[PDB]
């Protein structure tokens, strides 16, 4: 299987807060990699798929860019209510989840 | 999409049809071909032997990296990009292998950190550590033959006989490499090569390559034989004389709405003579689409068709007129040979030219016959159950088509000549008469 | 758009077969698309399944559960089913029946390219 | 039937004519070739190859046995019939095939009753008792390397390089036996592989097999070149991983009224320029009916043309026309290289076009010369009883056509190109001046 | 002479030129191959495996040894003068290889002389003295594996294991000879067939060959790989059984005033469809003359084509136009696969169909939008310094062409189909449309 | 239809060469047919001996006497001639020349089928 | 050579008598199996050649059929006067006959 | 027709690099000729050298003398130089400047025929 | 390379003098043998090129002919006047020369 890691792990933030994080692939994945947005008790939906294309309904503040084997998401200006999200391929068979951070309240 | 009881009646009956898969998503992994044996335990029965290979292995492997060299002194991190100046002029297969050969080198340089290492193996295949939790497999050409006969009949033989039979074991391998290494391999950035023409550097074992290297899924006998891995030349050692290789692993997709059909061909009878049509017999459906499929480059299957790239090619509005119903754009050919076959069974029904051929019906024991009029014959079990032609004798099933198939007839096509000269012939002969009527 | 149900036995007995039928509304099951099965055990994350084709009969599964499972479907009901076998301690879990969107990539040669976006309701087994 | 002076005269000069000959009539015999060699006197130094070896070729056995079990489960005694609703789907030649599978079952059995005594041998070539009259023969593969290198070296060498020689063997076996063992072989049920490539499960070769079972004749040799000599496989045994192959070896018969006619090509001169003529070389005539031959499948002698099957295809009327006296129907095409055919000897006599090459009278010391309005000159002893060509030097017989050959002129044909691109471009163009003209 | 500019708007893009080499001026050498192994030192071990070995090989030899005689009985010194009477029917090629042999008589008897020497060599290669100041070399078949593993083993398995191992190992030998040296070799006085083919009597080991003969020059690996080195059987001796070989080894000349220009292509729009151009894509000019080459047959390397004959074909003038400016002359085809490539770099300058393909300028974060009036763009330093295409980063030069490229159309070409069946149904349709104009 | 004439040496020494010669009539000899010789020893059987082409050059001859025969052809007189050498104690016989009708049966592949209709009135030679 | 038996080999009848015989080959002859009428003292003649196929001039009694190896003759209301058959076979080189069982006068 | 003259140190010091330029008129060096050097030592005969190709880059080098030698042609002076390295005792020697005269001659095979035709005047280099 | 022998090595003749001299090769050359016409202190000339062809300004007394390894020249009538000749090989690079017999003063 293709193993992803991520950095940093930990995203503690409130309204109006900037950050970086950054997905690492095994091997390149070309850009089959997907940023998710996973909803807690019900169906999940998603952020940006095809790891630039920005999935309808979502701020414009997010961006993601990356090449080879590393990858990175950009965000600003938080609102804390929203939950989940993680870095996802769709590469290789099975598919499968790195470690993940998300938002998290304090 | 095709109108098969029309087609049947031109001597064209119903295949197999099958699925539409190819080759895509690799997953690469790296190892290290040493093109020359250790003789540390026979040291004394080398002579100048080892000298002059190395001299010519020397020539051979020089130009290779010189080639590979173009690409590496002009890429560079901003992506990764190009100078296309320094280039100068190449297609867009090598600029994307270029561009994989610079994502390469980081674990190549991992790799020939351990030369030393590289040059001691003494065995035909040897694992090393490249890291805690990576490793790097070794296979070394010829040091099966040294360890296992050579070495152990050391006193039995003297010294010259050995180095003489050491001397024939190079040439010989030198003469295999030849062809794959050799003045013909004038590109070596490109990553098309099949790992069955590499593996000429070890013998021609791609077995004991790909086992070491741990692959293992359902479908790889069907992506060995559909030429579908392969490997790239990322370093040459000049002064080692070793090469690393990465190789190529995908997976196969198959496409949604696709789908082969095959047509298999029957003669016929026409005023008095015999007919066979020219028809491809696999032609492609993508969406409602009809092209046809260079299907020599592909492996055929009882289930599928398995190609390492996509093969559709164009097909002219007459022949996608007569697929579909207008049987009297068909062209055909006449028969002058033994050989073509004069019947088949589709569907559990017989199709045969019973003018050609004896046929009786086994169950009343009468003769089945066959007018003039009439192209060919569709027999099943409303009229005879059980059905002798020849030596076969064949119980048959009921048509699931029209009731009334072998009292119509059908619209025939034009004669045509396939033969290569006779096209020439042909072509002249209607400029002739094109310039006539003018 | 397409609207999707699990049902089936909310208790099952450990080492008895667990049959899931999603039923589909919304669409036809004949799509062009691919019906997948997600586990997400309690105090865990989510773990794909397998799937069958909508427009073919081939299927594909999960490598660590491939021997105990089945995927059928029925175009008559518009439901896919999938088949369990030998439940055991940690199979308790939420199921979710789901559609995959593929996308075909062709740059010189071809990348397929999959992802998540719609899922089901989710009903939970407990052994 | 054709005219020979006629065709002299555009560079077509007459070669050798040669008999016509198929295969017919075969004699069948029954051998035995198990695919694992018996490492009874090594087996402390296996280690776990054997079991994964036998993993590997059952994986490669399987679907043969699936696509035997089709036919052998839907066919039974009444003649022997099929049952055509179970086959579904097949052409005539796998449906004779299927029979002649049927007829092999029953010494398939018969053989089959020595299982234990096949899984004991222990040499390359073994014979066994079928019956007190009928005797079977067992070919093992590899058994010769186990016997004559790892036995003898047992102690010479440690145990895990011993079972590392095995292993790599094993391996490139394998990698010889998938091109022909392996998914390209998707219908096992027909007769016409080669033997040669049959004998690939035992280490190609075929001479041994066929020399064990008896074959003896005086025609052997152009049999085997003539890929006429086939063999079917008749049973598969996955537990004791061998298969039992029934040969096929048959006769040649000359076909009565029948012929092949080659044609020698020269180059000839038309209006300040050289030109050569597109015919065919080969030309069949089977009772004063011609046509072509597709004679790249075929093999070559010096008095006979020997095939596997009838190969001949037609002809166009024009093509006809131009054989048999119409010279203006024969195309022609330019010559740009320099290593086209100057000059040809047929029955003694010169036909050598003397303003491209330099023609001298050795008898007289006289200059040869030939005019702007001939084509090429003929040469014999009434005009000329030595020739200097170049640096040949010949001596030349009588001419039997007409005295006048040299002062008689002909009509020309028109030109064509044959290029594959060229072809597209000239129908392109008439298809473009067919629509002007209207 | 070509218009590069106006081709490249059509999707031929300019690639590499290259010289143009020709094999000329062969140095000969003699050779003698030894097809049986000595067995003197294991005499006891043989049984009867000889004599049937040897009758088998000498079935094979004697029509060779036949068909040698014919211009050897027929052939005497005035220059030599051959008998035309006798000879009857030949090609020239055929008259020129008999001169040959006929000069290499007189080295064949003087190496002869040493026959009962040639009998006992008892190694793989030998030296033996032919003169005071001349030497001939002697090489014999399976010679080293008699040294290297039967003799060496002889106590250690039983004299009938010995035996069969020999038996088997000369029927593979002969496996291997019957390609070549069967009765598919029906015109030996030729000297065509090239080393690699002739090594097949020493198991294929040509390089030994070479290098025991003693040649050496920088274009060795060019001319091997060319099928340029031949060799041409002298004598053969029936009682002894060995051939004589005489090797041909040339140099290569360059011609002055030619060379091949390579055409890459790439797919463009037009009307909302995707076409690419059906135009050879190698052209050889001479002296301003252009035409075609069949370089299928050729050597190609980074700078030059190597050949071993002249293989120039012609052209048509619709061709010629199209390749000088006309390009409403040039026919086209519809794309339907995705492998068609979409862009090439040439002189570093990037041309590019952007509407199949997403283009970004990397300096400016801009998008490169192509129109539907365009067929495909040029991108240079002048508008983009670092473009971006999928995954590649590629900076440019400038442009040497007309500064109004894309602003300036083309003249566009009819379409056409190449497929097989599709010419057969095109010239078909033809025919009947000529007919009911008429 | 066709007539047949064998004529030949009543008697000849053992060891001494045997000719026979078969004159042809109500046909001939360049007929597209095969022209054989069959040996019926007194006390025994018929036993087939060899043949020679009416339309070409080519001829068959049996294993067990091959070595000690010749046959040819004659169009002029429209004989065709036997030679057999070294006769022996068993060689007397009755010598049949013989006329053999060939069919050619073309189903997937090709069986030649081969009989005898027409023989000769037939001579003895003798020891 | 391929080798012809029958079974069985007595033939000893009257005006008005039916029987059946068989002849069976080494291997697969296709149907190059004939019936013969040998005549003595003089040329012989033919019944039934093909294996299925009438001789012109033959009573229409007699009946031929067989496949593989397997191959078999059916006679009925004998007449007496003829004497001599058998079973030949065409099929490979050279041309053998088998044991045979004639018309026998008891 | 072409004349030539060949410049030059007349002396030059042991082991020391030697330039020699020839001069080309009534010719443009472009021509489809070959240019040599040849060398002939007083006491002795004549050697060739090697050449450079006039219509091509291409170069051919004597075996014996091919290390220490280069050629170069300027087609804007139409002069041709040769540099020879490490000069002994015997290098003593005139050097002359030669066209090449080049016929293809093609009889099945081919074969290139060479020979000397016009030279230059020659200057000498002393040691 | 090739190597060039001469027989014989002796001209010593006067006005109105016939001669026949050979040059034999390695190898067979074809007709890739010139006799020359070397010039003492300038630029030498040729007197006979591709074997039987005669230069320019040369009197046709000279013939010359041969096959295979064998060479002949022929000369009649001399003039003491002109000095050195030799045969010479274009065939295979270097270009040689033969040991060679020239017009010699008594
Ligand atoms: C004819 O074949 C069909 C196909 O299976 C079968 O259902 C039907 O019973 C058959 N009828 C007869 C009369 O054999
Ligand atoms: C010409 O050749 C023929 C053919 O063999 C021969 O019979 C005849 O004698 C020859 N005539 C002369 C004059 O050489």
């Amino acid at each position: 299987d293709i193993q992803l890691t991520q950095s940093p792990s930990s995203l503690s933030a409130s309204v109006g807060d900037t950050v970086t994080i950054t997905c690492q692939a095994s091997q390149g994945i070309g850009n089959n990699l997907h940023w998710y947005q996973q909803k807690p008790g019900k169906a999940p939906k998603l952020l940006i798929y095809r790891a630039s294309s920005l999935q309808s309904g979502i701020p414009s503040r997010f961006s993601g860019s990356g090449s080879g084997t590393d990858y990175t998401l950009t965000i600003s200006s938080l609102q804390p209510e929203d939950f989940a999200y993680y870095c996802q391929q769709g590469y290789s068979y099975p598919f499968t989840f790195g470690p993940g951070t998300k938002v998290d309240i304090k | 999409i095709l109108h098969y009881e029309k087609l049947s009646k031109i001597g064209l009956v119903k295949g197999v049809t099958r699925k539409y898969k190819i080759k895509s998503n690799p997953l690469t992994k790296d190892i290290v071909i040493k093109m020359i044996p250790n003789v540390s335990n026979m040291s004394q029965c080398t002579g100048s032997v080892m000298e002059n290979y190395k001299t010519r292995l020397n020539g051979i492997l020089t130009p290779i990296k010189g080639a590979l060299e173009i690409y590496k002194n002009n890429t560079h991190d901003l992506g990764v990009i190009m100078a296309g100046v320094a280039i100068g002029i190449a297609t867009a297969a090598q600029i994307t292998a270029g561009v994989a050969l610079y994502e390469a080198m980081k674990n190549a340089d991992n790799i020939n950190k351990l030369k030393s290492s590289i040059e001691s193996t003494n065995e035909a295949v040897v694992k090393l550590q490249e890291t805690a939790e990576k490793t790097v497999y070794v296979l070394t050409a010829l040091q099966d033959y040294i360890n296992t006969n050579l070495v152990p009949t050391i006193d039995k033989i003297s010294c010259k006989q050995t180095e003489l039979s050491l001397d024939l074991a190079l040439s010989k391998y030198l003469s295999d490499l030849l062809f794959v290494f050799g003045p013909n391999l004038q590109d070596p950035v490109s990553n098309s090569m099949t790992i069955q023409a590499i593996s000429q550097a070890f013998g021609g074992n791609y077995e004991t390559l790909l086992r070491t290297l741990g692959y293992a899924t359902e479908d790889f006998d069907d992506l060995l034989e559909s030429d579908s891995i392969t490997g790239q030349i990322i370093y040459v050692d000049l002064s080692s004389y070793y090469i690393i290789v990465r190789v190529y692993f995908p997976i196969l997709t198959e496409i949604q709405q696709a789908y082969i059909q095959e047509l298999l061909p029957v003669s016929f009878n026409n005023d008095n003579s015999e007919w066979i049509s020219i028809v491809p017999n696999f032609i492609l459906v993508r969406n409602t689409l009809i092209s046809n499929i260079e299907i020599g480059f592909c492996l055929i299957t009882k289930r599928s068709v398995i190609c390492n790239q996509d093969y559709a090619t164009p097909m002219t509005n007459n022949m996608r007129e007569c697929l579909t119903g207008s049987t009297e754009k068909c062209p055909r050919e006449l028969v002058v040979s033994s050989h073509v076959p004069r019947f088949a069974l589709s569907n559990g029904v017989l199709f045969a030219n019973c003018i050609s051929v004896t046929c009786q019906c086994q169950t009343t024991g009468r003769a089945i016959s066959q007018s003039g009029e009439q192209t060919l014959l569709m027999i099943d079990n409303t009229t005879c159950p059980t059905a002798v032609l020849g030596n076969v004798i064949i119980s048959l099933g009921k048509y699931l088509g029209s009731v009334n198939y072998n009292s119509e007839g059908i619209a025939i096509g034009p004669p045509v000549f396939t033969d290569k000269v006779d096209i020439s012939s042909q072509i002249s002969s209607m400029n002739q008469s094109l310039q006539q009527s003018k | 758009q397409v609207q999707l149900q699990e049902s089936g036995p909310g208790v099952v007995k450990p080492s008895e077969t667990l049959s899931l039928t999603c039923a589909v509304s919304g669409g036809s099951i004949s799509d062009s698309y691919r019906w997948s099965w997600i586990r997400q055990p309690p105090g865990k994350g989510l773990e794909w399944i397998g799937y069958i084709y909508g427009s073919s009969t081939s299927t594909n599964y999960n490598p660590s559960l491939k021997s105990r499972v089945t995927i059928s479907k029925d175009t008559s009901k518009n439901q896919f089913s999938l088949n369990l076998s030998s439940l055991t301690a940690a199979d308790t879990a939420v199921y979710y029946c789901v559609r995959v969107v593929q996308y075909l990539e062709w740059f010189v040669d071809l990348i397929e390219v999959n992802w998540f976006d719609v899922w089901g309701p989710g009903v939970l087994v407990t052994v």
